[PDB]
């Protein structure tokens, strides 16, 4: 028999990545937005142009949702074991009953470790569609401020 | 994708913009033993520059 | 990684689309359907729709 | 979303469904109606 | 508790984020058997393909809200029509919904119609979408309220009608009864007159187990000018023959011509008078199909409140087979 | 949910044979939650034939307990197809294990359970197998139809019998039925090489009658005779008519009767569990 | 209300093949805890339309696990709340989501299980849906009707499409399609012409009216209020002395024709037994595969 | 049917259905099929 090898996504080294918070109570929140505020700085630069006064700005970010969903069945007569409602009072049924509760756990801890490769295969699906190419960035950069 | 304008219609909030939408675009091709036009339902991640 | 599509040839055939008015004679649009279906891939497969 | 705790409260007793006329918005549910339970509610997450 | 049916579908014609919870979905056949069997369903003189165009004019899509098909219809109050266009996020709905109704009446010129096209599902509760694909969740038996929706803001539901189709029928037939318990009957109204037809929907409550007379009645001069302007363009021939009129006074003659059991062939069967029974372009039920319902469940209360809508009270969904109603 | 019907004050001498009543089914007119005894009552027996045709128009109830206040019921089909309960039979044949049960007027008058000092009547329908209900309909129907243990029709109802019967038969009449009908002779030469379909005729069989007595010729081609075919057609119209002919006319079988423990058929008189459709 | 079925041990290799069947229907007699294999069980060459009228007085019953000992079913018509329950496909194609399934014996050719050691037979009907039934019935119908008359044997046009794939309809002499189904083609075409005859000797004038604006002005008279045109229904000659050897009441042929269509037309099925419910799976099932449904 | 008491784990897991060679028999149902939990055996009650 196998064993299942398990995953903690803090364990990793991706974690760095994101910053996560709990919060029992998302699924009463309708859009949910984030704030920002930034002053640019200012050379005065000496001569006939217009001397610019230092800029402000406000903006803000709008939140996207997204959910993770796995199922695991259940066995119609392994149903009336777990429960006892087919059980009897023998010495056999307690050995099905044992198989039967066995079955049960390793499934459940099956299900209940996917969540945590589900969020470690999130965060790259997220980090992927974000990141321009480096092609198209690098000589970017380098021409800032004069795309007028 | 060369003789139509519907997506140069499309006005660039900025060249960054631009930037950013390859790297990210959705195929428009199939997976299958030929090159059909895809189902749109599915989508999947493609770069072309 | 090795090119997942092919890099090949095969020539795409208009006979497969709609929007086009059909010439006046029948019998010269089934000659122009039958010779270049010669062997032709892709193009037709009589099932409707 | 009701109000939740009253300031004061009312005397007259008088059937208000004939009187609709004097009020805005007017809405009578017929008893414990499963709708005044839920609340939704909207959120600024953190400011940078 | 109630049962639910998942199907997942394109985001055509019934869109759950644009409507909220609370709405009759219908389920819509394949369309390729449709076109299949208008090849022998349509009647002689009228067309033979024309559903086929009408369908291949509007290119799986499955299920449509019925807040979607009722503006395809002849009746409607163009408030609705406004909402379904300006309220629908997509892309070239209107003229969608145009070709849904050359749909439609090109379905009840073939003869092959859309009662026969669109079984009925329960109220939608809930959904995810992909871009431009979607998977409905409504309830199927029981009560409506007894599911759960992921709204947060109401958790149950109601049902909730468009009240410009919505045709009460006791307080219209005047019964004189008192409003107890009633059914719910969804109904579809035909009309046939080649090339200037169209179809009419509503959605009827009553006390009424068996409807038959009560629309009999009720859809009077639909029935009149669909069974004379419905037999057109059939070649009829000339005056019928006075063959044609059956023997009776020959039934009970001691004595008259009559044929040895098993000799229908050369041997002396000649003095048998003639009969021919030819009825050709005359009226069949087909030619008179006016309206056709089907059943719903049962409603306790409606209320009208908003657009105009008509909420439920505590509808039980019991759906039953289609009916006809031709004579 | 349970139909709640409250009752008078009743003299001692009809109370205990109401106390009998407890297996039997009336018919109320809406479902309100409560109603009173004198509401849900029909007048004495009179056209069974209008009768049938009433029990249409309203759904049914059976009632379980008495009490000296209260007589609680139950509305039999509105919501559900599997509330087990039990009814007495009241019909003159004994109704056995498997089969479906009709409700029909009751014959001869003479079952009313003729309350004084209420001072009204109460006519409780029989229950009758399927099989048997048909017929019944069937021969009550055609008595209707020759007036152009039995009672008399009104000649005022009558009258929308035979509409009702005349429509349903009219429209089985189509271009593709005659080819049907062309193959009478054929059908009667057919039922001569074999037994079984010599046996599938009837003796009066209204048919044999007309095909040793005319001759009729080859059917005329329909228009279109290549795209279409108007057999099929004619055939699928009369299963659809067929298979809701007989309801039209009477009534569909309100429950079928299913017994865990008991002797399998149950006599007249007698209680016997059900599971209503 | 789950009924044990005893089992008398046939063999290896024969029972994987009753394994197999862990999803079809069975007709037992009576709602007992107990019941014989040798009960439930026909001839699987057999009678279609008796067969047909014998589906009634019966109660359908679902075949769950099965063992070497024993095998358990659940009734469909007596229930607790309709609970769900799995089915097995066995039509000759495919039914969709959302609709009324119906049992009809096995019309086309059959497929009957045949327990060689316990020598007995099976026959588990088909599992249609409600309009395609109702038309198929007929399709077989008429096909046989073409072929009684001589005339051209074929049309290419008996085909029946559902949901896109065209079906053959498989040739009608496989099994036994020409005599297993000759009782009901037989008794189905007497009864039509038998109600055509009646109708036209009780309105002779029927079919000598306007071609289009006599017959349809009367149609729509009798649909409508009490003129009736008179007693549209002539009376009828006087009959003879009912022992005169060529006595005819029509009434009384018309009310024996009464009973006889309607017990035709309860004896057919046309009642959903069933309704797909399909959750968590694949929207459309294909013949063969299990399907999950609540009982109606 | 199935094993009680495993005797030895596996060190390395691996995509099993690409390796379908390997196997002699093979069966894989999805998650807590029906026949698992079958304990119907069959014996010689007394030899004489």
């Amino acid at each position: 028999c196998s064993t299942l090898s398990l995953v903690r996504f803090l364990e990793l080294g991706l974690s760095v990545a994101c910053v996560c918070t709990k919060f029992p109570e998302l699924s009463y929140v309708a859009e949910g937005t984030i704030q920002f505020e930034v002053q640019q700085p200012m050379i005065a630069r000496d001569g006939p142009h217009p001397a610019d006064q230092p800029v402000h700005n406000y903006m803000i970010k709008r939140l996207d949702r997204r959910s993770l969903n796995a199922a695991f069945s259940i066995a119609v007569e392994a149903l009336g074991l777990i429960s006892g409602e087919n059980l009897d009072g023998t010495h056999i049924s307690s050995a099905m009953r044992l198989r039967a509760i066995q079955q049960l756990a390793r499934n459940v801890q099956a299900v209940l470790d996917s969540f945590e490769r589900g969020t470690a295969d999130q965060m790259l699906r997220v980090l992927m569609e974000k990141a321009p190419p480096l092609s198209l960035l690098a000589p970017f950069t380098l021409y800032e401020g004069r795309l007028a | 994708k060369f003789f139509t304008p519907a997506e140069a219609v499309a006005k660039s909030r900025g060249l960054a913009r631009l930037i950013a939408d390859t790297g990210a675009a959705a195929s428009p091709t199939s997976n299958g033993e030929y090159q059909f036009k895809r189902p749109v339902g599915a989508g999947e991640l493609v770069e072309d520059p | 990684r090795a090119p997942v599509t092919d890099m090949g040839n095969l020539p795409q055939n208009l006979f497969a689309t709609r929007g086009a008015p059909p010439m006046l004679d029948a019998d010269a649009d089934d000659y122009l359907r039958r010779t270049v279906n010669a062997g032709n891939r892709l193009a037709p497969v009589p099932v409707f729709g | 979303r009701p109000a939740i705790l009253p300031s004061g409260q009312i005397l007259s007793n008088i059937e208000v469904h004939s009187h609709r006329a004097l009020f805005d918005i007017f809405k009578r549910f017929r008893s414990d109606d499963n709708n005044l339970y839920g609340a939704e509610f909207d959120a600024l997450l953190g400011t940078y | 508790r109630a049962r639910l049916i998942r199907q997942v579908t394109l985001a055509d014609f019934c869109e759950p984020q644009a409507e909220r919870p609370g709405l009759v979905v219908l389920a819509l056949r394949h369309p390729a058997d449709l076109a299949g069997a208008a090849y022998a369903a349509t009647p002689p003189g009228k067309n033979h393909r024309d559903l086929e165009e009408a369908w291949l004019a509007l290119d799986r899509a499955s299920v449509v809200s019925l807040n979607f098909l009722v503006a395809a219809a002849e009746n409607a109050d163009d408030a609705l029509r406004a909402h379904v266009t300006t309220n629908y996020r997509d892309r070239r709905t209107a003229a969608r919904l145009e070709r849904f109704a050359t749909v439609l009446r090109a379905m009840i010129r073939s003869h092959v119609f859309p009662h026969r096209a669109l079984h009925v599902l329960g109220g939608l509760l809930g959904h995810v979408t992909q871009d431009r694909l979607a998977s409905v969740t409504c309830v199927a038996r029981g009560d409506q309220e007894a599911a759960r929706t992921n709204d947060m803001a109401a958790r149950r539901s109601q049902v909730h009608v468009p009240a410009c189709a919505l045709m009460d029928v006791d307080r219209e037939l005047r019964l004189g009864g008192d409003d107890g318990l009633r059914f719910a009957y969804l109904v579809f109204v035909y009309t046939q007159r080649h090339r200037r037809e169209a179809l009419r929907v509503h959605v009827a409550v009553s006390r009424l187990p068996e409807l038959g007379d009560a629309l009999s009645f009720l859809l009077a001069g639909t029935r009149v000018d669909n069974a004379i302007h419905g037999t057109d363009e059939a070649d009829a021939p000339a005056a019928p023959a006075a063959a044609a009129a059956f023997p009776a006074y020959l039934f009970n003659d001691p004595r008259s011509a009559r044929c040895p059991t098993g000799r229908l062939n050369t041997p002396a069967a000649e003095a048998l008078p003639v009969w021919a029974p030819d009825m050709r372009g005359r009226a069949t039920r087909n030619s008179c199909m006016y309206a056709a319902y089907v059943r719903l469940g049962t409603v306790e209360r409606v209320v009208r409140r908003a657009l105009p809508l008509a909420h439920m009270e505590r509808f039980t969904w019991d759906v039953g087979a289609w009916e006809e109603c031709f004579f | 949910m349970e139909v709640d019907i409250a009752l008078p004050t009743l003299s001692p001498g009809d109370l205990s044979a109401l106390q009998r009543c407890e297996g039997r089914v009336v018919f109320l007119e809406t479902l309100r939650r409560h109603a009173t005894l004198r509401e849900v009552a029909l007048p004495c027996g009179g056209d069974v034939l209008a009768a049938m045709a009433a029990y249409r128009r309203r759904f049914a109830a059976v009632i379980t307990r008495v009490t000296p206040h209260r007589m609680l019921a139950t509305p039999l089909g509105v919501g559900g197809r599997g509330q087990s309960l039990v009814l007495q039979n009241t019909g003159p044949f004994d109704l056995t294990n498997g089969d479906h049960v009709c409700l029909v007027p009751p014959l001869l008058g003479d079952e009313c359970l003729r309350l004084t000092s209420a001072n009204l009547e109460l006519r409780f329908p029989m229950t009758l197998p399927l099989a048997q209900a048909r017929e019944l309909t069937a021969r009550v129907v055609a008595r209707a139809a020759e007036t152009l243990q039995l009672p008399p029709p009104h000649r005022d109802n009558a009258e929308a019998a035979t509409r009702s019967l005349v429509l349903n038969m009219i429209f089985l009449l189509n271009e593709g039925a005659v080819i049907l009908l062309s193959l009478i002779p054929n059908l009667l030469t057919l039922g001569a090489q074999d037994g079984y379909a010599n046996a599938v005729i009837q003796l009066g069989s209204a048919t044999r009658e007309l095909g040793q007595l005319v001759r009729q010729p080859p059917p005329p081609l329909p228009q279109d005779h290549a795209r279409r075919f108007c057999v099929f057609e004619a055939l699928e119209a009369w299963i659809a008519s067929a298979s809701r002919l007989g309801d039209t006319l009477g009534t569909r079988p309100v429950a079928r009767v299913c017994i865990f423990d008991g002797p399998p058929t149950v006599p007249p008189g007698e209680k016997a569990a059900v599971v209503e459709v």
